[PDB]
């Protein structure tokens, strides 16, 4: 318990944490000035692409009970908010945005990564390439989606690699996209761009957020129909291509894996 | 393909360099 | 209980011969009957110290978890063994954070207990398997028989026969004794042997000549006396019982250690509870805030500082088990040099408990012979022939022999057959002038008187051997006065003189000045026989007087004494530079004991006690003024009515005090009275009657060769050689193991800061957990546990021994200025290192800082597998982990480099690094090897997983570069003022 000192520490402390968080502040201030706006320094740790899921699933798994309405209004909310991106009516004038091929169409590099031009253009895509994805309660559809990477080039196998079976051979511009679990209890259908089960090569590759705001990509609706209502399914759903890679521990490279369940 | 690191060959540049300060400080110990 | 201990004791020798023999109903020249002796066996118990409390077992490791230290480690590692359970109930996540934590505290604190255990186990047998006691027979009357018995079987009543040689069996009562002397250095700590005679002397039971008391041992001639006391009824026996079961008490070490915590964990619940109350304000319901104040702890409690503790002091120890000094407790390394006041027995202690040669006067010069053990000192003189004609006498006039078979050991160490005084001179002639059997072999000893009561003196007549005047020779020794009141003439330089009255009062002069040292002083001369009265076959009659024993050449004086130790008086002055306070606390007389004082240095020159005044200006006793007496001496019998607040006071007014004639009971009570000041005493004694003194000191300290058991039983610290300036090198080991303690905690609770914050601001500023705990394990146990023991070898920033003693009240080992440093100071640009490292990975692989505020919500978030960076790209659940978990790498890394710098500015408390240089070898291997180990807890094939370790970008480790230079600097600026301003607010705020 000391007094008249008191004025000494804190004005020590005062002017001592000033300067201190004067120069960690000033470091991360220079450490701010090395890196770019249009593009991160290291990549090499998304190097797999990773396949997300719409239907916000707590762990994997969609159960839920078609004679209740309610049963699942969660899988709905945010499948719509995915989808309000999607909007016609978001994307109307060419500005920024370009009709891209009705179908899958070839890739084309606008320029480099540069704010030389001005916000690099970005191809539109129509909330109709999803048929029937109501949304259906019988069999709920579930979309999915390729993550973002920049400069990625996605290139779909060749003719030489492909087994039993994913079908039809897009090589032109397309990445196949199967889905599987034996246990084949299921009816598989793809509701794509040229209707077409992958995704068109006429969107990569795809320039920062800060060089291409507004940017949207490609979707890829997948809904069962014919299915079990009285059991967990395990079903998973699989990206193709050379620069498509896969692991052990994260079970969300290139691939999900979903237990639906339409109990009632 | 910019997305590539040689993180094999740091791997195998550092552990060759976390096994010779092992050695020399057991140079300076053991004088 | 012991409070009847503490008292002097009663007896009965003032009893007649008679009635101590009609109320023990025995016999005095018969001794009771073998059936009245069983009898009164059974009816008390056996002759021997009931058997002592020391059966330890296992169960001992349990003390090892008593130290307030090993509690936390406890209280923590189940308090965090509980983390896993309470949220186990509901979701497995974190199994090998709480989980793992809980098990290696755990852990832990059954290795720290094996160090400890270790030590008191090898510490034991080391010093078991020393010189053995095994008790021998007694002699004893029963029916008139003489016989020899079990000593347990002596029971209070029969008569005992001792002789020289043997020991005393049990309490006695002499009732017959001729010539009879026997050894108090058990009870008085007084060497010179103490005459026994039936008859009573003084009133008081320690006086008395017809009591000889148990442990003692009968040094010569022969007696007999009944037994009044056996076993623990014996005099020294009732010591040995409040000597053992006394109370151990707590140590000065231990004492910081105890309030170091009440630190620690004073700020452990003060931000514990600080940030429960914040995470509330900040959107936490009631199973999070709280799931949090349980977390301030691991962050907030050194794991790795308790094994730190302990290997630091055992490793010291182990320093001085190096210099002959050993240990049975591990706290007592340190309290050598927290000490301020040091009490020490005389004999046995300072001394070396051995009648030696002192001085001699021969040619009308005073010379003084080398009296330490090894002869370290010098020789006096050889040349002239007076010398020869004393060696001679010395050498040839005595009865003492060299025990058989000992030519092995040096001449000052071999036992010899004979009393005190005679076996001095043996050794002072055999060592100087070769061998003594020579001269009683050339010089054939025909007739002679052995010592006689009433002469005074003891002669011889001897052939000489010269071929020339091999005539008889006749030599006497004794008392100053009774050799010189028969003598005529006095060898001066080889030829012979007249007794003047100039010599016969330079010879007076001498004789009261070696006496005046408290010496034994005896008295030499020869006569050469006159041939004529005298044939070659003459018949000397010993009984009558057939030869001339007036009128001899008297040839010279030699005094002995107990002679102090080798270095002994060296000694004491190094602690009195040091500022310790040295106090005399010896059951002898005053005389001899103000004696070896001044010889020793507890009282240095011209220092005087109250009676010194009071002889110089001769007057009165109470007529000088107490205050101008520097010095003082007590003797035990002022003692007795001396209140504790009148001890006080003669302990606050006087520098060199010496408490004499004291009983056991009293050691204790000075002791006390000191401790009363608030000191820390040390007690050094080797005599029975020292125990209950040196298991109350803080720390005591025991002869190892010449100490008895139970003095070594109570005692803290063994000198296995006795050599006494080890405890100079004791209390500097111990001053300088006292900082480098300082710096070590410095050290490692500096690493604290840099490892709680990471877990603070992760729920203020809601960003990714920048640390991990395994992380902080790889620190705490992995690379800041070399550094840290590595401290234990700075030097001394200073000459420490030129310092006083700390005041153990107040400069504690663990004050808040050390805390204001590492935690308000050092440890927080240890913290902000940690953190450029850390945005510096997010930033480098795209999430500015900026972005992260708030995003640990939906980071954390094991669905979202698409959380978005600040260039636009999504990331899975496992990617942007795995930069999480190399966040905490680096974060790992990046302290390790700013332990580099601490462990630099720590090696030091006041001298620049460029001072002190860099002499620490293994200081350095530590660099080497903490970093090592970083490196390799990166790039290791697997570590990815079992420690979630990932390795690290070149460009990552200089992250804390620029930072860690910062410290080194900040510290050895700050250092240079402390040094310039030597007031100070630089200093006394935060100089350790
Ligand atoms: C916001 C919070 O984030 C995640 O949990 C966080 C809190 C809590 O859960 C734990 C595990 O229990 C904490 C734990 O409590 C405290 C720690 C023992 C702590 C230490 C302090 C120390 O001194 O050394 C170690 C550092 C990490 C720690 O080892 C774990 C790390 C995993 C974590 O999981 C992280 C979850 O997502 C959670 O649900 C959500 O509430
Ligand atoms: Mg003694």
């Amino acid at each position: 318990r000391t007094g008249g000192s008191w004025f000494k520490i804190l004005l020590f402390y005062v002017i001592f944490y000033g300067c201190l968080a004067g120069i960690f502040i000033g470091t991360i201030q220079v450490m701010l000035l090395t890196i770019s706006e249009f593009k991160p320094t290291y990549q090499d740790r998304v190097a797999p692409p990773g396949l997300t899921q719409i239907p916000q699933s707590q762990k994997t798994e969609i159960s839920f009970r078609p004679n209740d309405p309610q049963s699942y209004e969660s899988y709905v909310v945010s499948i719509v908010r995915f989808l309000e991106k999607y909007k016609d009516l978001a994307q109307k004038d060419d500005m920024i945005f370009e009709d891209c091929g009705n179908v899958p169409s070839e890739l084309k590099e606008r320029g480099e990564y540069n704010n030389e031009r001005g916000e690099r253009k970005v191809c539109r895509f129509r909330l109709e390439w999803l048929g029937n994805c109501g949304y259906k309660d019988g069999k709920p559809c579930v979309i999915i989606k390729l993550n973002r990477v920049l400069g990625f080039k996605p290139k779909p196998p060749k003719n030489e690699s492909l087994e039993t079976y994913p079908v039809m051979k897009y090589n032109p511009y397309v990445l196949p996209v199967h889905c599987t679990g034996k246990e084949k209890v299921g009816t598989m259908e793809y509701f794509g761009l040229g209707g077409y089960p992958g995704f068109p090569l006429q969107y990569y590759p795809y320039y920062g957020k800060l060089l291409q705001p507004k940017y949207l990509q490609p979707l890829m609706a997948v809904q069962f129909t014919n299915l079990t209502m009285d059991t967990e399914i395990r079903i998973e759903c699989k990206a193709y291509g050379e620069n498509i890679g896969y692991s052990e521990k994260d079970r969300f490279q290139g691939r999900f894996d979903v237990k639906i369940e339409v109990k009632s | 393909d910019p997305f590539y690191y040689d993180y094999e060959t740091v791997r195998n540049g550092g552990l060759i360099f976390a096994a010779l300060a092992f050695i020399v400080g057991l140079i300076i110990i053991l004088s | 209980m012991d409070e009847l201990k503490k008292e002097v004791s009663m007896d009965d020798h003032k009893l007649s011969l008679d009635e101590l023999h009609r109320k023990y109903g025995t016999d005095l020249s018969r001794g009771l009957t073998p059936a009245r002796a069983a009898e009164i066996l059974a009816r008390d118990g056996p002759n021997a110290l009931t058997p002592p409390p020391t059966t330890p077992e296992w169960v001992k490791f349990c003390r090892q978890l008593f130290g307030g230290f090993s509690m936390l480690l406890w209280i923590g590692a189940i308090l965090c063994f509980l983390a896993y359970g309470i949220q186990a109930a509901t979701e497995e996540e974190p199994q090998n954070d709480n989980l793992y934590l809980g098990v290696v505290l755990s852990a832990v604190v059954i290795i720290t207990g094996c160090f400890s255990y270790y030590q008191e186990a090898k510490s034991s047998k080391i010093m078991e398997s020393f010189k053995n006691m095994v008790p021998q027979q007694a002699l004893v009357i029963r029916n008139g028989e003489k016989m020899s018995i079990n000593a347990e079987e002596v029971v209070v009543g029969d008569l005992v026969e001792v002789k020289g040689g043997d020991r005393i069996p049990a309490d006695l009562r002499i009732i017959s004794a001729n010539g009879c002397k026997v050894d108090n250095s058990s009870l008085t700590g007084e060497s010179e042997p103490q005459t026994r005679s039936p008859d009573f002397t003084n009133e008081n039971p320690l006086e008395t000549r017809n009591i000889a008391f148990f442990s003692t041992n009968c040094v010569e001639g022969t007696a007999r006396g009944i037994v009044v006391y056996t076993g623990d009824r014996t005099v020294m026996g009732r010591i040995a019982t409040l000597a053992s079961g006394l109370e151990g008490g707590q140590t000065p070490i231990a004492a910081e250690i105890e309030h170091f915590i009440h630190i620690i964990t004073g700020v452990a619940v003060f931000l514990g509870v600080s940030f429960f109350i914040l995470s509330l304000i900040l959107e936490y319901t009631w199973l999070e805030a709280v799931i949090f104040l349980i977390g301030i702890i691991v962050a907030n409690v050194p794991e790795g500082l308790l094994a730190t503790v302990t290997v630091c002091l055992t490793l010291t120890a182990k320093r001085m088990a190096r210099k002959n000094c050993l240990v049975k407790n591990l706290e007592a390394v340190e309290t050598l040099g927290s000490t301020s006041t040091i009490c020490s027995d005389k004999t046995g202690t300072l001394t070396q408990n051995r009648m030696t040669v002192a001085h001699m006067w021969s040619d009308n010069q005073i010379h003084e012979a080398d009296t330490t053990e090894n002869q370290s000192g010098v020789s006096f003189d050889k040349t002239s022939a007076t010398w020869l004609a004393l060696s001679r006498i010395a050498g040839l006039c005595n009865r003492a022999v060299f025990q058989a078979n000992q030519e092995n050991l040096p001449i000052l160490k071999r036992a010899v057959a004979g009393d005190a005084s005679e076996s001095a001179l043996l050794k002072c002639i055999e060592l100087c002038c070769g061998s003594v059997k020579e001269m009683r072999e050339r010089y054939t000893k025909i007739v002679e008187i052995p010592f006689n009561s009433t002469n005074k003196y003891q002669l011889s007549i001897h052939k000489n051997p010269n071929t020339a005047e091999p005539r008889h020779l006749l030599v006497m020794k004794g008392a100053p006065e009774r050799i010189l009141d028969r003598c005529s003439s006095i060898l001066i330089h080889g030829k012979e003189q007249p007794l003047d009255e100039e010599l016969k009062d330079a010879f007076q002069n001498a004789y009261l000045e070696l006496g005046g040292l408290g010496e034994r002083v005896l008295g030499f001369c020869h006569l050469f026989l006159p041939d004529e009265q005298f044939p070659e076959g003459f018949q000397f009659d010993t009984d009558d007087v057939n030869f001339p024993l007036d009128n001899l050449c008297f040839v010279g004086l030699i005094s002995m004494i107990d002679p102090p130790r080798a270095a002994v008086p060296d000694a004491v002055g190094k602690c009195r530079s040091a500022g310790i306070k040295v106090i005399m606390v010896t059951g002898d007389h005053p005389i001899t004991a103000k004696a070896i004082a001044k010889g020793v240095g507890i009282i240095s020159e011209g220092n005087e006690t109250v009676e010194d005044i009071a002889a110089r200006l001769n007057i009165p006793v109470s007529q000088v003024n107490p205050r101008d007496a520097k010095a003082c001496v007590v003797h035990g019998s002022d003692l007795k009515d001396m209140t504790s607040e009148q001890l006080d006071d003669i302990l606050k007014y006087h520098t060199e005090i010496v408490f004499a004639r004291t009983s056991p009971q009293q050691k204790l009570i000075i002791v006390e009275g000191c401790q009363r000041q608030g000191a820390i005493v040390a007690v050094t004694g080797d005599g029975v009657n020292d125990s209950p003194a040196s298991k109350k000191a803080d720390i005591g300290v025991a002869m190892g060769i010449a100490g008895s058991d139970v003095s070594k039983q109570a005692a803290d610290m063994i000198l296995l050689d006795d050599n006494f300036a080890s405890i100079v090198t004791g209390v500097e080991e111990g001053r300088l193991i006292f900082d480098n303690l300082k710096k070590s905690i410095a050290y490692t609770l500096t690493s604290n800061i840099p490892e709680i914050t990471p877990f603070l601001i992760f729920i203020i500023a809601n960003i990714p957990l920048p640390l991990g705990t395994v992380t902080i394990l790889c620190i705490d146990l992995g690379t800041d546990m070399v550094p840290a023991i590595s401290l234990a070898y700075e030097q001394a920033e200073s000459d420490i021994m030129k310092r006083q003693p700390r005041n153990p009240k107040t400069d504690k080992l663990v004050n808040e200025q050390l805390i204001s440093m590492a935690y308000g100071q050092i440890g927080m640009i240890q913290a902000l290192g940690g953190f450029f490292t850390y945005f510096v990975i997010l930033a480098e692989n795209g999430f500015l800082p900026i972005h992260l505020l708030g995003l640990r919500v939906n980071w954390d978030d094991r669905w979202i597998n698409d959380v978005e960076d600040s260039y636009g790209q999504q990331w899975t659940y496992e990617q942007r982990k795995i930069v999480e978990f190399t966040c905490h790498t680096p974060f790992f890394v990046t302290i390790v480099v700013v332990q580099w710098a601490d462990l630099v500015i720590c090696k030091t408390r006041r001298n620049s690094v460029f001072q002190q240089g860099m002499k620490n070898k293994i200081l350095i291997f530590g660099l080497f090897e903490e970093t090592a180990l970083a490196a390799f807890l990166s790039y290791c094939p697997g570590m990815g997983v079992a420690l979630r370790m990932y390795p690290l970008k070149p460009t990552w480790w200089f992250c804390a570069f620029p930072y860690s230079l910062l410290i080194f600097v900040y510290d050895e600026v700050r250092k240079l003022i402390i040094r310039r301003r030597p007031g100070g607010w630089v200093e006394k705020e935060t100089y350790y």
